[PDB]
């Protein structure tokens, strides 16, 4: 059952973006907060891509997959 | 609903390689 998921975050990123470069390294993010599990990390790169508000969906995009606990500190951390 | 989703669209994009 879940598999669209992917599809639906890898498709609305895509609708933001709409770039390659960005995603490449957008997509090197999470693989970041995999294997580290470091919100602090995922935050900071977020914004060095998110630096604009434009690319603020990016934030309740990602949470979803995101713990649900981590998705609250995400939360305290995020300013929105 | 955790430790599940992140697999799925991260490994999703390692299946891609784009």
């Amino acid at each position: 059952m879940d598999r669209k998921v992917a599809r639906e975050f890898r498709h609305k990123v895509d609708f933001l973006i709409e770039n390659d470069a960005e995603k490449d390294y957008l997509y090197d993010v999470l693989r970041m907060y995999h294997q580290t599990m470091d919100v602090a990390v995922l935050v900071g790169d977020l914004k060095l891509v998110i630096n604009e508000p434009s690319r603020l969906p990016l934030f309740d995009a990602i949470r979803p997959l995101i713990p649900l606990k981590h998705q609250v500190e995400y939360d305290q951390l995020t300013p929105r | 609903d955790d430790d599940r989703y992140l697999r799925e669209a991260i490994q999703e994009y390692d299946n891609i390689a784009k």
